[PDB]
């Protein structure tokens, strides 16, 4: 009823060195540079992994992996254990106050389509 | 806690491989940070102050460079021929796109 | 014409903000409304 | 005489009265976040 796990993720307030005059907010991920929006190789992967949560399990296919759409969202266990011990920086306080608001608000328009 | 690499290095009179072997390739290297520094120069932001403006320039110079390299004697590259054919077709297409709308009047 | 342009910009920006960031409601109001009740009360509701 | 002028006069003056009243009733409020001074607002304007 709640869909997938891709529309419930926590903040993950990594970092940014770009001025707020440039940074954009991709839903599901934090706030990245503006150049990540004119590059379809990223704005087509970070957006497909979101709508792959609204799609029910009866529409992934017939042999797609038991728990997820393996052809889109699959990470080997070694890679998951390797990126687990990867730790970004921590956002400055004066910068994490509005960053979390922007993140959880640009995602609300998805947890709002899943209800209408 | 979990300090970055910029508070770690603190010295920039060396080569890259020495710093690699000394800070990121040692077994004892804690390696507990990921932070990409801002590399754009203020002398370039003050003139192209927009990611669209920094991308149009980055594409115009790319087109220029791709024109200059293809314009000892090998000269047998398919990319030079492809650029030539593309330029000729573009010229011939704009040719029959102004005249066609001249006629329609 | 320069005022019509600013009004159109405000309206379309508010519409796109309601569409993108669904959290806000942004009732685009005008202060010329809200006539006073029985005495000295005007009760300006939230909005922009 | 006709009842038009003292009616349209009131109808017109009420708009400007209410506008000047809303301009001055909000200056006295709770936390005001007046942003007409822009020390660090360019970033948040261009981002949005
Ligand atoms: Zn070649």
């Amino acid at each position: 009823t709640m869909g997938g796990d891709a529309l419930r993720v926590p903040f993950l307030d990594f970092a940014t060195a770009t001025p707020k005059r440039h940074q954009t907010v991709v839903p599901g991920v934090g706030t990245l540079h503006d150049c990540c929006e004119h590059s379809p190789l990223f704005s087509a992967v970070a957006r497909r992994l979101l709508f792959n949560s609204l799609v029910p399990a009866q529409l992934k296919g017939r042999d797609f992996g038991g728990d997820h759409t393996a052809k889109l969202e699959f990470l080997a266990p070694e890679l998951v254990r390797a990126v687990a011990r990867l730790r970004f920086k921590e956002c400055a306080p004066a910068d994490v106050v509005p960053q979390r608001n922007a993140y959880y608000s640009v995602l609300n328009t998805f947890q709002a389509l899943h209800r209408s | 806690t979990l300090r970055d690499t910029i508070p770690d290095c603190a010295l920039r009179s060396q080569t890259l491989e020495s710093l690699d072997a000394r800070y990121v390739s040692r077994d004892g290297a804690h390696d507990a940070a990921v932070w990409f520094e801002d590399m754009t120069p203020a002398e370039l932001e003050v003139v192209f102050p927009t990611t669209d403006a920094k991308l149009n320039y980055l594409s115009r110079t790319q087109r220029l460079a791709s024109l200059l390299t293809y314009a000892t004697p090998d000269t047998a590259c398919v990319h030079g021929e492809l650029l030539a054919r593309k330029r000729e077709r573009f010229a011939a297409v704009i040719n029959r796109f102004l005249d066609l709308h001249q006629i329609l009047r | 014409r320069a005022a019509w342009r600013y009004i159109r910009e405000l309206i379309i920006a508010t519409t796109l903000f309601a569409s993108v960031y669904r959290c806000g409601e942004l009732e685009l109001r005008r202060p010329d409304c809200s006539r006073p009740t029985s005495e000295g009360r005007y009760r300006y509701p939230p909005g922009v | 005489h006709g009842e038009v002028l003292p009616a349209t006069f009131a109808a017109v003056a009420n708009g400007f009265a209410a506008r000047a009243r809303f301009c001055a009733l909000t200056a006295g409020a709770g936390t005001v976040i007046d942003n007409r001074s822009a020390p660090g607002v360019f970033d948040a304007h261009r981002f949005m």
